[PDB]
């Protein structure tokens, strides 16, 4: 166990789906042009998760 | 619209360099992606038109 402190990067894995929480590039919200949708991805590669 | 023209000029001067983009520097690619998200291409084309 590693104690969590501010200014640190963490990785979140969904319990049921075994996927990783990430920030998708798709933007379904038309209200805000800068908004980005958050979803699950099946790979730990990259910095999106 | 002089305000927005000056803002666009500042963003363009803040844009990364082609050699860094070709080398694939992660920070440079991220900065270019952020500027791409901030400013759409269609707006530039229309205001040029």
């Amino acid at each position: 166990h590693r104690t969590l402190l501010y200014g640190h990067a963490i990785l979140l894995r969904h319990a049921h789906s075994r996927m990783y929480l990430s920030c998708l590039t798709t933007s379904r919200s038309m209200t805000d042009k800068l908004a980005f949708d958050v979803g699950l991805q099946e790979d730990a590669t990259g910095e999106a998760c | 619209m002089s305000f927005y023209a000056a803002l666009i000029d500042l963003l363009g001067r803040c844009a990364p360099e082609m050699h860094l983009i070709q080398a694939g520097k992660g920070e440079a690619l991220r900065i270019r992606a952020i500027l791409r998200s901030l400013v759409p291409l269609d707006d530039l084309v229309g205001i040029i038109s």
